[PDB]
């Protein structure tokens, strides 16, 4: 049959090495977006 | 003049089509008188032969060749007006159809399905022979009836058929002048090429013989499957020479030949080639290769592991000093229709001019028996029927099979109800198929792409248009048409239409999937808003378990996903919904059940019973469920239905009834003023597009 | 009709109501859903701007007419 | 026990939109033309229709005041 | 004159195109490839009523003629000049409305 | 125990199948319209070319 919705994205391993090689590379950038004093 | 001169030469340019009718030995090309029962075909037949040999025919049986003409010489053969199972072979074979009408009667339904069956098997030179004009002496009501028979002619064949007339009987044969101008056209016959009978060799049976042992017939007593000798003639492509070959003989199915034979020509060739006539029946190096016994090493050394796929070798330095120089290998070093016309009649030219060679191979065992050869073949394992009640009425046509139409399966089809059958076709009501050379009762099923994303089933054929089908049966060719019979049997055909679907075979494969739609349907109990418990439509809560996460849709059209199971009572759940239903709802799922074809098949087996018609196969439906007398099983809730002082007094009645009339003229003004509005805004969008043309085509000046 | 048929352009008439549900018949199609429907939002939409209404009341208001 | 065509195979039509006995006979459909806006034009204009037929029974369809139905010179 | 001087063209189609359009009675759906014959080119013709499309399938030696727009329509391709009017020697206006037979 | 875990099995199964057919059937969705948008507008510009190559030559003559 048919579904509505994408159902909830499981953690696994691998998308939780993803996410952390996406944060290690941009943190080795240094490239986070955060707020600034003005 | 120019357009007309440039106009009236595309009758030419056609598809390209091969032939394969070669020039030196032509066989007698089939003509094949069918009709009516009663009028015209025995006569016609004694009045051909008595005008084209000279000598007449009593009680004539089967297939004549008789000769007309210098060069070529043709075949007749007295179809019988009584079964389909000879008329659809004999349209599957002929080449030409002298096709019997009665001018004082009308059409008449055998033609018709004759000439149904010709039209899609693919079209023979068809010309109709109108017969017994014994009318009146109103020659005003003798034009009218040929006029009327010739225009309801012209249409239900090419326009401009030829329609020859003929008058009475004198005494056994037709009228003399008559007779001569059909056989001067039909000796300047001019015959057309067609797909079937230039893909597969085909031969017309002419003479029977069983060559099995009487003396084993007579110690087995009456059970053995004999060897039958077939003395025919084959046409079209070449039948291969080789014994082996798949065969199917028509309404008993199919062989393999287990040796044939080319015999003395009993039709005469010219006398300058018989140097250098009515026949009415039933009335080195290569062989150092081929050769089995020797190794092919000592094959080459009396001349002079392919796995390893690197070609041979010698030693490097060897060849690398003796190609120091390598000035040896300095010899070697340094409109469109008449286009593809001449392309395929060169392509023939010089596979003939390459044939007319050494005559042990290309004549007979690297091609096989090319066309126009009286051959003998003899299958064993031939059944008792056959030759036990044999009949010398019915033809007795041949084909040889493609190495890819003797595999089984499934094949999925094109099909429409033929537009003159009174009733539709049900999906799972078997029905018979030309489908090639053989010809089986089989059970479809009717599907259809609903708009191309899914094959589903139908419940009915559509009731003037195409649709797909798919079936169990023999594999055939893509891209083949095909007829469809109901019952063939002649106890019930009655005063209606006997062919049912016409249609073509484009795809065969070997599995399908095909679905049903069967919805789940269940019913709310406590509807809260927004959100609904649904009953009855699970079981359990392990399928709602396996079903969490479906769309379903109420009969209003609200769309909304299941959720979860409740607890307690087990068979209920709990879903989501686009706003708040009624509790007079029902919530349908959606939902596909792959249903699979059934494996049924069945040939007619036509000339093997005692009666040679009357072939009852299987049933249809409604007459098994007349035969038994159970009703047709209504559904009592799937019925469609119609859906839904006097004074005071006297002011009191004329005010609500004036107020009302006013009140539905001024609705009613209001509904035509949309349409007003709607005219208005098509005429305003046509203006506007016109005028937006208009200023550009004021500015393409520039 | 530009090329269609007829037939082609034939009715389909509307299923019932189950006799099974009977007692609460009256099984209720797509164009008495938006007749429903279209109902419910008009409510919905003068309840929220009466309540906005209310939400700003602002309570110093004063006519000729409030006096009884 | 002679089989038949019937009309349908006979005639060789089908599958065509019901069509009109008025538009059968030409001279009837450029009747049935001019009767009807014959009857139109009373609803455009007030065309002569014999006169007082009976006894004036008055004007018997509604009299009003503020029309003026005539063409005036600009 | 769009092809040489004739109005009428004789042509093999080579494959229905666009059978996989979702949308039944589209112009995507209602295309065929005929090869013209006159000069051996290929063109796309535009099949009316694709109920009646599946009248032709392959080397069915079809027919064209012009088409000309009178007017404008809502999804209508542009590029399409060609519009069949004639199957294997029968006109597919006679085999959609079903008076004659298709022959093979 | 066991019915808490046939349960809690038959939904992981359906979630993850789930999951897999919707990404499968938007893919094949994509893929479709990319293949008639191709076919469409190459049959659009291959042959308003010589339509506007034949309507030049006509509409000087
Ligand atoms: N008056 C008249 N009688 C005809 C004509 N044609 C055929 N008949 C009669 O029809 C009878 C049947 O002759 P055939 O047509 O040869 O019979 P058949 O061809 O064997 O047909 P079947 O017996 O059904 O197989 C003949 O005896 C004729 O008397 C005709 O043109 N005029
Ligand atoms: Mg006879």
């Amino acid at each position: 049959f048919d579904r509505t919705a994408k159902p909830v994205p499981v953690i696994t391993s691998e998308v939780t090495e993803s996410l952390e090689d996406m944060i290690r590379r941009r943190i080795q950038d240094s490239n986070f977006d955060d707020l600034q004093r003005r | 003049t120019m357009q007309r001169s440039s106009d009236v030469n595309e009758r030419k340019l056609h598809v390209p089509m091969v032939d394969r009718t070669p020039e030196d030995d032509p066989p007698p090309f089939i003509v094949a008188v069918v009709g009516p029962p009663g009028t015209g075909k025995t006569t016609l037949i004694r009045s051909l032969v008595r005008r084209m040999t000279k000598s007449t025919l009593n009680d004539i049986q089967g297939p004549i060749t008789v000769v007309s003409g210098k060069h070529r010489r043709l075949t007749f053969l007295e179809c019988p007006a009584d079964d389909l199972n000879a008329m659809i072979d004999i349209a599957k074979i002929a080449d030409l159809v002298l096709l019997l009408i009665d001018g004082n009667f009308g059409f008449e339904m055998e033609t018709m399905e004759f000439l149904n069956i010709a039209q899609h098997h693919g079209m023979p030179r068809v010309l109709g022979v109108a017969t017994h004009l014994d009318l009146f002496k109103s020659q005003s009501t003798l034009r009218a009836s040929k006029k009327r028979l010739k225009h309801r002619f012209w249409t239900e064949v090419y326009q401009g058929a030829k329609l020859f007339y003929l008058s009475g009987v004198i005494n056994g044969r037709y009228p003399d002048r008559e007779i001569l101008n059909l056989s001067r056209f039909i000796s300047v016959m001019k015959f057309r090429p067609l797909k079937w009978r230039n893909e597969h060799p085909y031969m017309l049976a002419d003479r029977f013989t069983d060559l099995t042992h009487p003396e084993l017939i007579e110690t087995q007593g009456l059970q053995i499957d004999r060897k039958v000798a077939i003395y025919g003639y084959l046409h079209g492509t070449p039948l291969p020479s080789a014994p082996g070959t798949r065969v199917h003989i028509a309404g008993v199915g199919d062989f393999s030949v287990a040796q044939i034979e080319k015999l003395p020509d009993p039709c005469p060739t010219p006398f300058y080639q018989q140097k250098l006539l009515i026949y009415a029946p039933m009335s080195n190096i290569g062989k150092l290769i081929y050769m089995d016994n020797i190794s092919p090493e000592e094959c080459i050394r009396r001349w002079r592991d392919l796995e390893k796929f690197v070609p041979y070798f010698d030693t490097f330095e060897k060849l690398a000093k003796k190609w120091k120089s390598v000035d040896a290998i300095k010899e070697r070093f340094l409109t469109w229709y008449e286009l593809q016309k001449a392309k395929i009649s060169k392509q023939l030219e010089i596979n003939n001019i390459e044939y007319q060679e050494m005559t042990p191979e290309q004549r007979q065992r690297i091609e096989g028996f090319k066309a126009g050869s009286y051959v003998r073949i003899v299958f064993e394992k031939v059944p008792m029927e056959f030759v036990k009640n044999f009949n010398p009425k019915f033809p007795i046509v041949m084909g040889g099979l493609l190495p890819t139409e003797i595999k089984f399966g499934i094949v999925k089809a094109r099909l429409r109800r033929h537009r003159w059958h009174k009733k539709i076709l049900k999906t799972n009501d078997p029905l018979v198929l030309s489908l090639g050379w053989r010809r089986f009762q089989t059970l479809p099923i009717y599907t259809t792409t609903d708009s191309r994303t899914r094959t589903r089933m139908l419940k009915y054929t559509p009731e003037h248009t195409y649709c797909n089908a798919a079936f169990y049966g023999p594999l055939c060719s893509p891209n083949t048409p095909f007829c469809g019979v109901q019952i063939v049997a002649n106890s019930d055909t009655g005063n209606g239409f006997r062919i049912a679907a016409t249609g073509i075979v484009e795809e065969i494969d070997v599995n399908i999937e095909i679905v049903k739609k069967l919805k789940l349907v269940g019913f709310p109990y406590k509807i809260f808003k927004n959100t609904a418990f649904i009953k009855d439509m699970f079981s359990s809560a392990m399928e709602v378990a396996r079903f969490e996460g479906a769309q379903i849709k109420t009969v209003s059209g609200i769309r909304g996903e299941i959720k979860r199971a409740l607890s307690k009572p087990e068979g209920h759940y709990r879903a989501a919904f686009e706003d708040k239903i009624l509790m007079s709802d029902i919530v349908i799922l959606r939902s596909w059940y792959p249903v699979r074809v059934k494996k049924f098949y069945n040939p007619v087996t036509s000339l093997l019973l005692k009666e040679k018609t009357e072939w009852k196969g299987l049933r249809l439906t409604g007459q098994i469920r007349a035969a038994m007398n159970l009703e047709t099983p209504s559904n009592p809730d799937s019925a469609y239905h119609k859906i839904e002082k006097k004074a005071r007094s006297f002011i009191q009645k004329v005010l609500t009834i004036s107020k009302a009339k006013d009140s539905k003229r001024k609705e009613q003004k209001a509904s035509q003023r949309k349409e007003r509005l709607k005219k208005l805004a098509k005429m305003e969008e046509e203006k506007s597009q016109r005028d937006k043309e208009k200023k550009k085509e004021y500015f393409a000046q520039n | 009709a530009k090329l269609v048929h007829d037939v082609q352009k034939k009715q389909h008439r509307e299923r019932s109501q189950l006799t099974s549900r009977s007692r609460y018949g009256f099984l209720e199609k797509h164009k008495d859903y938006v007749k429903r429907a279209q109902d419910f939002h008009r409510k919905q939409s003068t309840l929220k701007v009466l309540r906005e209404k209310a939400k700003e009341r602002n309570p110093d208001e004063y006519y000729h007419a409030m006096h009884s | 026990g002679k089989r038949a065509i019937n009309y349908q195979i006979l005639k060789n039509k089908g599958l065509t939109p019901k069509r009109n006995k008025d538009n059968r006979n030409s001279r009837v459909k450029k009747r049935k033309k001019y009767q009807k806006a014959q009857k139109k034009l009373k609803s455009v204009r007030a065309v002569y229709s014999g006169g007082q037929s009976g006894v004036y029974e008055g004007e018997k369809t509604g009299i009003k005041k503020g029309l003026t139905r005539s063409v005036k010179f600009k | 004159s769009p092809f040489g001087g004739s109005s009428h063209a004789k042509g093999i189609v080579l494959e229905k195109l666009g059978i996989e359009s979702k949308q039944p009675n589209s112009a995507i759906r209602k295309c065929v490839r005929v090869q013209l014959i006159k000069n051996g080119k290929k063109v796309t013709a535009f099949v009316p009523n694709d109920g009646c499309l599946n009248f032709v399938d392959e080397n069915d030696e079809v027919l064209l003629a012009g088409f000309g727009r009178k007017g404008k329509a809502k999804g209508d391709i542009p590029g399409v000049r060609f519009k069949v009017v004639k199957v294997s020697g029968v006109s597919l206006l006679a085999l959609w409305k079903e008076k004659k037979e298709k022959p093979r | 125990k066991e019915r808490k875990f046939t349960m809690k099995e038959i939904r992981k199964d359906a979630k993850f199948e789930a999951r897999q057919r919707i990404e499968e059937k938007n893919k094949e969705s994509s893929d479709y319209h990319a293949k008639m948008a191709h076919i469409v507008n190459t049959i659009n510009t291959e042959e308003g070319a010589e339509k506007n190559k034949y309507e030049r030559e006509r509409k000087l003559r």
